Protein backbone atom coordinates (compact mmCIF):
# COMPACT_ATOMS: atom_id res chain seq x y z
CA UNK A 1 0.00 0.00 0.00
CA UNK A 2 2.91 2.16 -0.54
CA UNK A 3 3.44 2.62 -3.97
CA UNK A 4 -0.40 4.69 -3.43
CA UNK A 5 -1.09 6.55 -0.87
CA UNK A 6 -3.55 9.55 0.15
CA UNK A 7 -2.64 12.72 1.90
CA UNK A 8 -5.75 14.84 3.29
CA UNK A 9 -9.14 14.66 2.61
CA UNK A 10 -11.26 17.73 1.08
CA UNK A 11 -14.52 18.47 0.22
CA UNK A 12 -16.04 20.12 -3.27
CA UNK A 13 -18.38 22.64 -4.60
CA UNK A 14 -20.00 22.54 -7.35
CA UNK A 15 -22.60 24.96 -9.26
CA UNK A 16 -24.68 24.47 -11.73
CA UNK A 17 -27.78 26.27 -13.27
CA UNK A 18 -31.09 23.73 -13.10
CA UNK A 19 -31.89 21.62 -15.97
CA UNK A 20 -32.99 22.11 -19.34
CA UNK A 21 -36.41 20.88 -18.30
CA UNK A 22 -36.96 23.83 -15.61
CA UNK A 23 -35.02 26.59 -17.67
CA UNK A 24 -36.22 30.09 -17.87
CA UNK A 25 -34.53 33.21 -18.71
CA UNK A 26 -35.45 34.03 -14.93
CA UNK A 27 -34.38 30.74 -13.23
CA UNK A 28 -30.79 30.57 -14.54
CA UNK A 29 -29.94 32.70 -11.80
CA UNK A 30 -30.33 30.14 -9.20
CA UNK A 31 -27.51 28.60 -8.83
CA UNK A 32 -27.66 24.80 -7.06
CA UNK A 33 -24.39 25.24 -5.00
CA UNK A 34 -23.65 21.51 -3.61
CA UNK A 35 -20.95 20.09 -1.44
CA UNK A 36 -18.91 16.56 -1.40
CA UNK A 37 -16.54 15.36 0.49
CA UNK A 38 -12.95 14.18 -0.69
CA UNK A 39 -11.21 11.17 0.56
CA UNK A 40 -13.90 11.12 3.44
CA UNK A 41 -15.51 8.17 5.52
CA UNK A 42 -19.10 7.49 7.38
CA UNK A 43 -19.35 6.13 10.43
CA UNK A 44 -21.78 4.16 12.93
CA UNK A 45 -22.89 5.68 15.93
CA UNK A 46 -19.84 7.48 17.86
CA UNK A 47 -17.95 5.48 20.36
CA UNK A 48 -17.03 8.13 22.76
CA UNK B 1 -42.79 23.21 -59.73
CA UNK B 2 -40.62 25.34 -61.85
CA UNK B 3 -37.50 24.47 -59.83
CA UNK B 4 -37.89 20.82 -58.71
CA UNK B 5 -49.68 22.51 -47.47
CA UNK B 6 -52.64 22.14 -50.31
CA UNK B 7 -54.19 22.74 -46.92
CA UNK B 8 -55.34 25.99 -45.33
CA UNK B 9 -56.85 26.14 -42.04
CA UNK B 10 -59.35 29.40 -41.18
CA UNK B 11 -61.52 29.82 -38.33
CA UNK B 12 -60.98 26.20 -37.17
CA UNK B 13 -61.67 24.57 -40.89
CA UNK B 14 -59.68 22.55 -43.51
CA UNK B 15 -59.91 23.36 -46.82
CA UNK B 16 -58.10 21.77 -49.46
CA UNK B 17 -55.81 23.77 -52.53
CA UNK B 18 -56.64 22.21 -55.59
CA UNK B 19 -54.95 24.69 -57.39
CA UNK B 20 -53.44 23.49 -61.09
CA UNK B 21 -50.54 25.20 -63.59
CA UNK B 22 -50.53 23.48 -66.87
CA UNK B 23 -48.11 24.97 -68.65
CA UNK B 24 -44.89 27.37 -67.33
CA UNK B 25 -44.59 30.96 -68.37
CA UNK B 26 -47.64 32.25 -65.96
CA UNK B 27 -45.37 30.33 -63.52
CA UNK B 28 -42.44 32.61 -63.89
CA UNK B 29 -44.11 35.91 -64.85
CA UNK B 30 -45.02 35.57 -61.17
CA UNK B 31 -42.00 34.40 -59.99
CA UNK B 32 -39.90 37.41 -61.42
CA UNK B 33 -42.40 39.86 -59.92
CA UNK B 34 -41.71 38.20 -56.47
CA UNK B 35 -38.23 38.28 -56.48
CA UNK B 36 -37.96 42.10 -57.99
CA UNK B 37 -39.67 43.36 -55.26
CA UNK B 38 -37.52 41.05 -52.79
CA UNK B 39 -34.77 42.27 -53.50
CA UNK B 40 -35.50 45.91 -53.21
CA UNK B 41 -36.16 45.46 -49.47
CA UNK B 42 -32.68 45.59 -48.96
CA UNK B 43 -30.74 48.21 -47.43
CA UNK B 44 -27.82 50.19 -45.71
CA UNK B 45 -29.22 49.73 -42.61
CA UNK B 46 -30.25 46.12 -43.33
CA UNK B 47 -26.72 45.69 -41.49
CA UNK B 48 -27.66 47.14 -38.23
CA UNK B 49 -31.02 45.44 -38.38
CA UNK B 50 -28.78 42.18 -38.66
CA UNK B 51 -26.60 42.43 -35.85
CA UNK B 52 -29.47 43.11 -33.84
CA UNK B 53 -30.69 39.46 -34.23
CA UNK B 54 -29.04 38.38 -30.86
CA UNK B 55 -31.13 40.94 -29.23
CA UNK B 56 -34.53 39.27 -30.55
CA UNK B 57 -33.32 36.02 -29.14
CA UNK B 58 -32.47 37.51 -25.89
CA UNK B 59 -35.65 38.59 -26.11
CA UNK B 60 -37.36 35.87 -27.16
CA UNK B 61 -36.25 34.49 -24.15
CA UNK B 62 -37.26 37.40 -22.35
CA UNK B 63 -40.77 37.60 -23.32
CA UNK B 64 -43.24 35.27 -24.20
CA UNK B 65 -44.88 36.57 -27.85
CA UNK B 66 -41.51 37.27 -29.15
CA UNK B 67 -41.35 33.16 -28.53
CA UNK B 68 -44.50 32.58 -30.85
CA UNK B 69 -43.14 35.06 -33.21
CA UNK B 70 -39.17 33.85 -33.60
CA UNK B 71 -39.81 29.84 -34.02
CA UNK B 72 -42.10 30.02 -37.87
CA UNK B 73 -39.26 32.24 -38.68
CA UNK B 74 -37.23 29.40 -40.21
CA UNK B 75 -34.06 31.88 -40.76
CA UNK B 76 -33.77 34.22 -37.80
CA UNK B 77 -33.70 30.26 -35.75
CA UNK B 78 -30.41 30.03 -37.45
CA UNK B 79 -29.09 33.10 -38.16
CA UNK B 80 -28.21 34.27 -34.81
CA UNK B 81 -27.14 30.61 -33.72
CA UNK B 82 -24.91 30.13 -36.99
CA UNK B 83 -24.29 33.65 -38.48
CA UNK B 84 -22.36 36.43 -37.30
CA UNK B 85 -21.84 40.17 -38.50
CA UNK B 86 -18.62 42.12 -37.58
CA UNK B 87 -18.21 45.63 -36.59
CA UNK B 88 -20.11 47.20 -39.21
CA UNK B 89 -18.17 50.09 -41.23
CA UNK B 90 -18.58 53.59 -40.48
CA UNK B 91 -21.40 55.37 -43.21
CA UNK B 92 -20.14 57.44 -46.04
CA UNK B 93 -21.29 60.79 -44.89
CA UNK B 94 -22.49 59.53 -41.25
CA UNK B 95 -23.48 63.04 -39.98
CA UNK B 96 -25.98 64.23 -43.21
CA UNK B 97 -27.87 61.27 -44.02
CA UNK B 98 -29.64 58.40 -41.93
CA UNK B 99 -29.62 54.82 -43.28
CA UNK B 100 -32.52 53.04 -40.97
CA UNK B 101 -35.00 55.51 -42.35
CA UNK B 102 -34.54 54.58 -46.13
CA UNK B 103 -34.34 50.64 -44.96
CA UNK B 104 -37.83 51.24 -43.13
CA UNK B 105 -39.89 53.36 -45.74
CA UNK B 106 -38.87 51.41 -48.48
CA UNK B 107 -40.35 49.03 -47.13
CA UNK B 108 -43.64 50.22 -46.36
CA UNK B 109 -44.51 51.27 -49.87
CA UNK B 110 -43.14 47.83 -51.27
CA UNK B 111 -45.12 45.72 -48.82
CA UNK B 112 -48.70 46.97 -49.23
CA UNK B 113 -48.43 46.84 -53.09
CA UNK B 114 -46.94 43.21 -52.65
CA UNK B 115 -49.99 41.15 -52.54
CA UNK B 116 -51.98 43.58 -54.37
CA UNK B 117 -49.22 42.87 -57.59
CA UNK B 118 -49.34 38.58 -57.22
CA UNK B 119 -53.08 39.16 -56.57
CA UNK B 120 -55.68 41.51 -56.53
CA UNK B 121 -56.61 44.08 -54.32
CA UNK B 122 -59.75 44.56 -52.23
CA UNK B 123 -62.64 46.09 -54.29
CA UNK B 124 -65.50 45.72 -51.50
CA UNK B 125 -66.31 45.74 -48.15
CA UNK B 126 -68.91 44.39 -46.09
CA UNK B 127 -71.37 46.67 -44.36
CA UNK B 128 -74.22 45.41 -42.98
CA UNK B 129 -76.44 48.11 -41.65
CA UNK B 130 -79.18 46.64 -39.91
CA UNK B 131 -78.91 42.61 -41.37
CA UNK B 132 -77.73 40.36 -40.06
CA UNK B 133 -74.26 40.02 -37.51
CA UNK B 134 -72.31 37.16 -39.86
CA UNK B 135 -73.11 35.96 -43.44
CA UNK B 136 -73.36 32.55 -44.36
CA UNK B 137 -72.27 30.73 -47.54
CA UNK B 138 -74.65 32.11 -50.09
CA UNK B 139 -77.24 34.73 -48.18
CA UNK B 140 -77.21 37.84 -49.93
CA UNK B 141 -75.04 40.54 -48.47
CA UNK B 142 -74.83 44.53 -48.33
CA UNK B 143 -71.48 46.72 -49.48
CA UNK B 144 -70.00 49.65 -50.43
CA UNK B 145 -67.67 50.00 -52.63
CA UNK B 146 -63.73 50.28 -51.40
Amino acid sequence: LMGDMAERTTAILVSSAPDAGAATATTRNMRIYDGALYHGLIMMAYQA
Amino acid sequence: RTAAADVICYNGRRYELETNLQHRDGSDAAIRTLVLNLMFSINEGCLLLLALIPTLLVQGAHDGYVNLLIQTANCVRETGQLINIPPMPRIQDGHRRFPIYETISSWISTSSRLGDTLGTRAILRVCVFDGPSTVHPGDRTAVIQV
